């Protein structure tokens, strides 16, 4: 199994954002994926989850601002965040789920500059 | 561009249901006498929707034991039996009531025979479950989601695991030493969910059935005063071990076709 | 939502001495608490999946305990590559919620 | 390149399925080793329709026999097990293929103890179905009707009764006379139908289950050379009694949903030329 | 002004491209047309003549079916289909006196009879489920003008005559089974040749080379 | 106990409609089904139509397109309608219950019809 | 469709004398036959439900038999109450279809 991210790295306020997590070794029709981020020098958080079936679940606060999507054809997953701030700057991770909300394998993690 | 259907659309809908339990693997025992085309409704308007919510499954097993007439040293059955539970809990600021039923299939039955004298201890069937068995738990609720489970397309559930261990049963012999059964434990992991409907005459009667897969763990279980060898599994003698409820937590997502 | 706290942000132990950490919870999460480890320049890893069960291959010198609200994580003997941050998760509700992140320093 | 634009209503529909058998009542045996809200799609069209077709069902029982260790006088188990069958019949319209899978539930378990010698004869369990018990005959077909059993609103089957009779089975003892098990009949009367779907990771495996109630009728079943005598039921020794298949014949009506070939959404001017 | 005018026998066959998208076998992307060549020998005027003919299409219509975003469901994003709007172009090269002196012409024309082209049946290969098919479709070709043109084949440039053909749609319907689509009209690009090697047109062409 | 009673005009004219009402009693129409039959004078009997337990209906091919069977569960009464009848349609009509596949168990008294 | 026939249409049978009747089918009907009795001024009644089954309350003298195509209905003693018509139904197919109707005479 290998989870790799890919993103811009530098962005401007009041704009969009798109990251893509490319998976290999496991099928996205047998597992689910989670997105998390780490405000610099602060506790880690849950952002959203995309299930095995196609349904998605979001964090309450950023519900209004994000979309999560996937494509079994590209064996990839992707997230979009819009109308960002300075506070939204952090390092972003995509992870796999095994049980209820246990994270098993993680990616390298891209850092963001706004 | 394409033509569009504009007329007034008709009102088909869900059909009356009563939520309940499913079928169950059962078998009695008989002991010896002695001791020695046409369109029914017009075009309508439907829609597909997500219902994703949390869940707390609380349950508890049940056992049956029966002796054989005579001096009182011979048991004929130490077996399993379905059990029911009714509870309440909170989910996103809502109190849901709920009912649950626990049955078991794939049982592996055992036996011991200490001898043929009238006095010798004998147990003709005590059943355990040990990696070749499944526990099936049925659940119904009072929320809105369960109202629209009719006509479902896909359901999935991410649920935590729960370890169940045995207690101890002290067999009662009229004279002499009392042997005892003690030990055993299994871990209930999740597997596929099932939905089953019964089209009886009066009204449809449906049933959900979460199906769990067992895996054996320590401690080992043993029967004293004999040669049974430290086997592995969950003896059906005292499965819940003085606990009122075992519980599992999790989340379930269903994708259902609801009337628009 | 769920809310968690960890006692200190630094705990100091020389190679070979017991480490012991605690993190409290804002409700009675029944045995659903996990522990992650993040080394410098590394992505977090899963060590104690249920309050006590150790996941997959992790050394034995780790272990955990606790029930109800209070939960703890204990190492018996320390090594040189254990200097890392450790987080405690809670998995009995919709928003998984980590702690702040407490780590170790060497004497 | 003209581009035919999509219409307002969504084109959602049935989900992939594979027709198969259901669950079963099973139990192994161990012998000792010593002797002694979000919206995912927009609106879509669906209409309720009636499909009334003839159903022919052919079934066959099966049996399993397990003898214990030792000199070989005594048996450990004689019980039922699921059995499958397939065939082709003719609806008035065409020929159709069919599969079936029988099973039981609520079975009664009898035993006999001739003695405590190595030579004496004991059978620790032989099963028998009776009043309390039931029989479930699952079914799937290749015709058009079975393609629309998903999303069913109502379903009712009118079926005929059938009689099953016991054959005979001979216990081959190493030495001495051979005792025999013979007869026993039960008669199936229809009860309601059951549908079911198992949601595994990518296929909704599904199945029906025709239930069937039982009543007891003569002849009786008997074990020769023993004290057990004249009891009612269908032993598991030889249920088929030399017949390849028992049959049930009757009608079934279902009222279900169907994707609406509404006929309005069409590219304008889709016609022959003029 | 040397005049050449001859009987003529055209032969041809379409060709399609199918491209599926990745895993699970459900979601196709394109089912389109593409040009196609055929070579043959026939006898006319008591002489044996070899020929090479290439058929292309323009003005094609694009249809689509989207069964949903959910993975398992069936999807085909673009299958082309021909109708009254579209035009066919078939080009012909022969081996005789005439088609050596077909450059510098003063007048071209031709009288050609007509033909019918019918669809076949394409079977989508789903891993699990019942296989939806694509069947039916008809159309009839009726002649139009002639022009000069050149077709390039096997690294040898060649000088030939290009006939245009207008279309008229006719029955049977074309339909996608196991879906709501049904009773559409035209010729889809799944199996146009229908196993038939060659459709053939016959007639005569008039030419006054200079 | 169970009782099945019919009710009808008795006399009718050609090229017209017809309506008959079987009134059941002692058994729910949500637990059983009902059949219609008739016996033209002399000759033998036929099957006309059947109404099921759930609501679906089945007809005979020869008289198809002329018959219309429906009932009201709360009214405990089935009703049949025949239109555009002829002299041949004259017969005695009987509503009956079904137990197994097509076994008739209890029958009504039977009304006779005259057309002229 | 299914098609059935009866041997006779009227049969002279004395009182207290054994009597039998047969009706034939075109296709193969394994064991699905029924027998109805209609007395004058009476509505038909069900006496047989299978190849040789007896419905509750039917008198003992009556019985039936047959398998495959040929099927028969037999009484041991005729009695005054027995003077009536008797029909044979088939129920192994979609259109239930009766016979012509053969009866008795004293």
């Amino acid at each position: 199994v290998q989870l790799k991210e890919s993103g811009p790295g530098l962005v401007a306020p009041s704009q969009s954002l798109s990251i893509t997590c490319t998976v290999s070794g496991f099928s996205l029709s047998r597992y689910s994926v989670h997105w998390v981020r780490q405000p610099p020098g602060k506790g880690l958080e849950w952002l959203g989850m995309i299930w095995n079936i196609g349904s998605t679940d979001y964090n309450s606060a950023l519900k209004s601002r994000l979309s999560i999507s996937k494509d079994n054809s590209q064996s990839q997953v992707f997230l979009k965040l819009n109308s960002l701030q300075t506070d939204d700057a952090a390092i972003y991770y995509c992870a796999r789920n095994s049980g209820f909300d246990l994270f098993d394998f993680w990616g390298q993690g891209t850092t963001l500059t706004v | 561009n394409v033509t569009i259907n504009p007329g007034p659309f008709a009102q088909t809908g869900y059909a009356p249901v009563n939520w309940g339990p499913g079928e169950i693997n059962d078998s009695t025992t008989v002991e010896p006498l002695l001791d020695g085309d046409i369109v029914i409704s017009k075009t309508s308007l439907w829609k597909e929707m997500q219902y994703n919510r949390d869940i707390t499954i609380r349950f508890k097993f049940a056992n049956t034991i029966i002796k054989s007439g005579g001096l009182g040293y011979k048991w004929s059955e130490i077996s399993f039996k379905p059990a029911n539970y009714q509870y309440t809990y909170t989910r996103d600021g809502e109190e849901v009531t709920a009912h649950t039923t626990c049955s078991v299939n794939g049982v592996n039955d055992f036996s011991f025979n200490g001898g043929s004298l009238p006095t010798d201890f004998v147990v003709s069937k005590f059943e355990v479950i040990k990696e070749n068995s499944y526990v099936y738990i049925d659940y119904w609720d009072d929320s809105q989601a369960f109202r629209n489970v009719v006509y479902v397309r896909s359901l999935a559930a991410n649920l935590n695991s729960v370890m169940c261990t045995g207690g101890s049963y002290n067999f009662s012999l009229p004279v002499g030493q009392w042997p005892v059964l003690t030990g055993g434990a299994v871990s209930l992991h999740s597997a596929g969910v099932t939905l089953s409907t019964q089209f009886t005459d009066f009204v449809s009667l449906n049933s959900l059935r979460f199906r769990f897969r067992l895996a054996v763990e320590e401690p080992h279980f043993k029967l004293t005063r004999t040669r049974l060898s430290r086997l592995y599994g969950l003896p059906a003698a005292n499965p819940n071990n003085g606990k009122e409820y075992y519980e599992i937590a999790g989340r379930f997502s269903l994708i259902s076709l609801v009337p628009s | 939502d769920i809310v968690m706290t960890q006692s200190h942000k630094f705990m100091s132990t020389s190679v070979g001495d017991r480490v012991s950490i605690t993190c409290k919870a804002s409700q009675d999460v029944t045995s659903a608490v996990a522990w992650y480890q993040q080394k410098p320049g590394q992505s977090p890893k899963l060590l104690i999946s249920s309050a006590s069960y150790r996941y997959t291959g992790v050394p034995d010198r780790f272990s955990g305990s606790g029930s109800g609200t209070d939960f703890t994580f204990t190492i018996s003997s320390v090594q040189a590559e254990d200097l890392a941050v450790y987080y405690c998760q809670q998995h009995y509700s919709t928003p998984p919620t980590f702690g702040a992140g407490t780590k170790l320093e060497l004497k």
